[PDB]
């Protein structure tokens, strides 16, 4: 009853949740041509805001991931303010997508690590300036660590816009409560939830960019 | 082919134009509007549009948007015609400039 | 079925071939993993 | 094509093909594309409006949950 | 813009239906107020 | 403010006597539509017109629904 | 980064400031002494 | 908690491998910047 | 029940890690406050590292409501 | 009995957590006197900053509240 | 009655809050002496934002103590 | 009697609000010595800074022991 | 009975040591701001410092919840 | 016996307390580092600054095992 | 059983003492970043005092996850 | 029994004492490499101090350990 925004939608027996992961390409038009309107305008700007920071402190073979890590700030931005609209099913709030999204970029990301430069990887776990007498116990940390990496952006992700609705919806239960009871008081608690979803719209594109800069910089780290 | 310069002319970003000509000549000026009180009205009554904890995350988010489009409008409308007439005045310069280039030569 | 060979695959020809080559290799754990937790349940 | 037309035929005409109602939303798609989005100077309204009928999707299938919250019952 | 004379029948049609409303608003109202007030009282 | 109320006064006023017999004489027009077939005659532009401004009048029942029992959301009681 | 280097200015040219004060807020037994040890003449080209 | 529900989710995981590494990454490859003339 | 009632403990206590990133949030923007006031210039790039530093930080606290939840519906 | 007691012993150590936003709050008002008194033409770009990073502590005070609220009232 | 029994505990525990108001009021005061020897001019200017931080700090502080004085006298 | 198991675990938990006032002293005292090898000139205004923080900082610690001997002993 | 109730408190006590790395990823990225305001041209250098220590301090904190799980669901 | 059972519990969580006290004799001996790397001259007084300091803070982690001994035993 | 039970709560509990070496971690390898940003020339020397001090914060860690690994298995 | 199950939450809610002692190493050694940056001519009388404040705090949090081993060994 109060984790129902989080249920996969369907109707008419239909699984909706399909024309929902689809819809975020659907907002960014794209032309040929040399002078368009103004959202192509202003999207190919922000794309090339976007793709001159994540990539520029990669090399040559760190940059061939930038149509990834690009496609991929536009996705999970798109897809999190899509889910501030009321009643909305964001799924980014579901740990199926998001660990669908975490596994094979790390993963493919250390393979390269170890598929090929696997003798430089071997220098990450060992940091630089390291005296030798406690070494077996540094072994674990940047092993279990590691190992843990792809379950932490899909948690790190998911538990932060699900408690950001979470939050949104019990603070917006209050202001429902006290509707019917002093009313001042309602305006105050109302502008509580004015504040929280100014923050819950920079959470939402924080923790797209905050995402793919992870999987960034584990791609710098093995390239 | 040109582009042309203006939209569709939507009123209150939500309802085109093109729906309250199509039903002004039976019902007047004031028809669609009191369609929509008379909706409204009909739809949170017969609790079609319950009451709930989200009605008062609508409104927070519907306010920001409405906010956030009134106070930041404006500076990005201009903006994104800022990045043309500067993408159009860089090519039409070099433009001339790469006929001295080939005139002088 | 064509223009699926020439919009669809011909431009992602050097990114699903060369360059996401190892995506494909995560992605095939990634799917061990979904099974496997629905084996569980 | 119909707001002009008046028979019942009109909905067995179509072509009602997997290819057939494809081309009648791309064809759907760049009449309402070309005519908000695709021009200099458009206005935010191009956007405002699909949300507007993203959230009326949004709501048609969350209404078989909120109706277990009406506040009264008749 | 100059208002616009509206059709007759739909003009008093608004009226025709509000009292058919107010009275439709009254009966239930005193139709459904003695049923409730069993059940909430047998719900104890 | 008074814009509203400026437009008030023409449509959203109770109606003359002199346009019942016309009223009813359009209801006569669309009857006879339903005898016969005219029905067939209506194309679907001003067709949705027609059916928009009958669910128009209708809300006018409901909105004198609630103000006969002096509640908004559902009966009071 | 004071707010002066970001108006353009530099440390001489803020130091010509303060001491101007100083000597403006001298006493008029010292004032005139102070200010032609300290005065300029030279011109530029 | 209701993201724990696996009967859904290869609802889940398929629409959105068609859309992050086919349909949204094939609307970058027509997002180009020309380099700039002399 | 012993059972059900051991859920509302843990979830109480599982929640107390939420103090931990809400006082690495004040660092983050107590530094901020520092680092512009050293170089502002930078206000631009300062922030940039406030928001990777809020980002991390906070995370580590629903990390705490993860379990406040998985405890206390989720079984 | 067990059940509605065991909500005093979870709730009140739920609330805990806002421990972390009575540091957090210090640690911002605390940076602000060091970045004042360095940069005192900036008082009112950091004042702001003080206010941004005090209400992001609130925010990590309230997924404690909730969490207090919901063992409490909405178990 | 294992029901007054189990608002002690409750109260006893969401009185820890307030190490972090005791945590806080330390920083803020603790940036005040540091901030102060640096620009010792603007010692009425700095003590005014000790005042609001102590207080903004202190406040979040208070809310456990009448937290804790509602699990053990109020309800 | 539970009662007088339950005021033993209320007040040894709000005594744990006094490791707020051990660590606020610490940053108290601490940047007195930062503050204090910087400006030795002011010694006698950074003391009587550190004088206010410090009485400031224990004042929310000793309400955790005021609490932990008002479950304890008196009601 | 019990064995499985404890395994809901044993569970929520261990996932309360991430606090620590919500605490020590704010320090490393408040060090972050400060020191690159401070020495600008080192971006590169103290970023890749700043990731040692985001990476160090969240991995005690999983130690954490990694024996949160290790109790509720393992043994 | 539920009642010296319970005597377990609070004084082995009232000693807890003594963990704010080994964070504010950190800052203090930290604190003694920064003020002594820059004015050495000094060290005669800044080290009676870094005594009234560890003894203020470590006397507040004393009023903890203070309860600690007085539930334990004293009851 | 009450000893299989207790056991989960203490060996649940012990391991919070891991919230410590989760902000010792953070400073240590947060004032590397601000003491190479100073003296980025003694970048060797520094690094070997940021990994002893990461070592021996994180080794007071471990004789937290010791003794929660020693009253489960051991004894 | 009701005793030796205790004895083991006692003693695992006694060694979260060490939490203090591994954020006091941290700041301790985090000052020793920014006041060793700062006045390198310093390095053998700065380090002569992180021995003293790395064994002063650390003795707080044997102060845990030992009434751990006290409730867990002794009584
Ligand atoms: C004024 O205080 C605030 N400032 C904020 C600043 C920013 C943001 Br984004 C959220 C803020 C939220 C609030 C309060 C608030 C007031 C009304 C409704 C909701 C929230 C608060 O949450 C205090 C938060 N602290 C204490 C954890 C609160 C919650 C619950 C009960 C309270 C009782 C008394 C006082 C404050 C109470």
């Amino acid at each position: 009853n109060l984790f129902a925004s989080f249920i996969a939608p369907t109707i008419l027996g239909l699984p909706a949740a399909v024309l929902i992961i689809l819809f975020p390409p659907l907002l960014i038009p794209t032309s040929k041509y040399l002078i368009n309107n103004r959202l192509i305008t202003t999207q190919q700007w922000l794309i090339k805001l976007t793709s001159k920071q994540m990539m520029t402190m990669h090399n040559t073979k760190g940059r061939t991931w930038s149509l990834m890590l690009v496609s991929l700030i536009i996705f999970i931005a798109t897809t999190n303010l899509l889910g501030l609209l009321p009643h909305s099913f964001t799924p980014t709030t579901q740990l199926s997508m998001n660990l669908a999204m975490a596994i094979p970029l790390w993963a493919g990301t250390v393979i390269m690590g170890f598929r090929s430069k696997i003798k430089n990887a071997l220098a990450h776990f060992l940091p630089q300036g390291t005296p030798t007498p406690l070494i077996p116990m540094l072994v674990i940390i940047e092993t279990i660590s590691l190992l843990i990496q792809p379950m932490a952006l899909a948690v790190r992700l998911t538990a932060n816009i699900t408690a950001g609705h979470l939050l949104m919806h019990l603070i917006g239960s209050a202001t429902l409560a006290m509707s019917t009871i002093n009313l001042p008081s309602t305006l105050i608690i109302f502008t509580i939830l004015i504040l929280l979803t100014i923050l819950e719209i920079a959470v939402a594109l924080i923790q797209a960019y905050v995402f793919t800069l992870l999987v960034s910089l584990y791609l710098h780290d093995n390239t | 082919p040109p582009l042309p310069e203006y939209g569709g002319k939507v009123r209150y970003g939500l309802i085109p134009e093109e729906f309250f000509q199509f039903l002004y000549p039976k019902t007047g000026v004031t028809g669609p509007y009191v369609l929509g009180t008379g909706l409204i009205l009909y739809a949170l009554s017969k609790e079609i549009y319950v009451i709930s904890a989200e009605t008062f995350t609508a409104l927070s988010v519907l306010g920001v948007m409405v906010y956030g489009i009134k106070k930041y409008g404006p500076f990005v409308a201009d903006f994104a015609d800022k990045l043309n007439e500067q993408k159009l005045a860089q090519l039409e310069e070099a433009k001339q400039a790469s006929i001295q280039h080939i005139q002088n030569a | 079925l064509q223009s699926i060979i020439k919009n669809i695959w011909i431009p992602m020809k050097p990114y699903y071939t060369k360059v996401y080559q190892e995506i494909w290799i995560g992605m095939g754990l990634m799917g061990f993993i979904v099974y496997k937790i629905r084996a569980a349940d | 094509e119909v707001k002009l037309g008046e028979l019942p035929s009109w909905i067995l005409m179509r072509d009602f093909s997997p290819s057939g109602i494809f081309g009648a939303f791309q064809r759907g798609y760049y009449r309402y594309y070309n005519k908000y989005i695709n021009v200099k100077k458009g206005s935010i309204s191009g956007i405002t409006m699909v949300l507007a009928c993203y959230v009326l999707f949004s709501y048609s299938f969350s209404y078989k949950h909120l109706k277990h919250e009406r506040l009264r019952k008749y | 813009v100059p208002p616009v004379q509206v059709s007759p029948l739909i003009k008093l049609g608004r009226y025709s239906a509000l009292f058919l409303g107010v009275a439709y608003g009254a009966t239930r109202y005193n139709y459904l107020k003695p049923r409730a007030e069993e059940e909430r009282r047998i719900a104890a | 403010l008074a814009t509203f109320w400026y437009y008030a006064k023409v449509e959203l006023v109770p109606p003359t006597p002199a346009e019942i017999p016309r009223a009813i004489q359009s209801l006569k027009k669309i009857v006879n539509s339903a005898q016969t077939g005219s029905f067939k005659q209506l194309t679907v532009k001003e067709a949705v017109l027609n059916g928009l401004v009958a669910t128009e009048v209708l809300m006018w029942f409901y909105v004198g629904e609630i103000i006969g029992k002096r509640g908004i959301i559902g009966y009071d009681v | 980064v004071a707010y002066w280097r970001q108006a353009g200015l530099s440390y001489i040219r803020y130091s010509q400031i303060c001491a101007k004060a100083v000597r403006d807020a001298l006493k008029t037994e010292f004032k005139a002494n102070a200010e032609k040890t300290s005065g300029s003449n030279v011109k530029i080209v | 908690m209701p993201q724990l529900n696996t009967t859904v989710w290869p609802t889940m995981i398929t629409p959105m491998l068609l859309t992050l590494f086919l349909i949204t990454q094939l609307k970058m490859l027509n997002t180009n910047y020309h380099l700039p003339p002399s | 029940d012993i059972d059900t009632a051991a859920k509302f403990i843990g979830a109480g206590a599982a929640t107390v890690g939420v103090a931990g990133s809400g006082a690495g949030i004040g660092t983050v923007f107590g530094s901020l406050i520092i680092g512009y006031a050293r170089n502002p210039s930078l206000k631009q790039q300062l922030f940039s590292y406030a928001i990777l530093g809020f980002a991390l930080s906070e995370a580590m606290g629903l990390f705490c409501l993860m379990v406040a939840f998985l405890i206390l519906f989720a079984m």
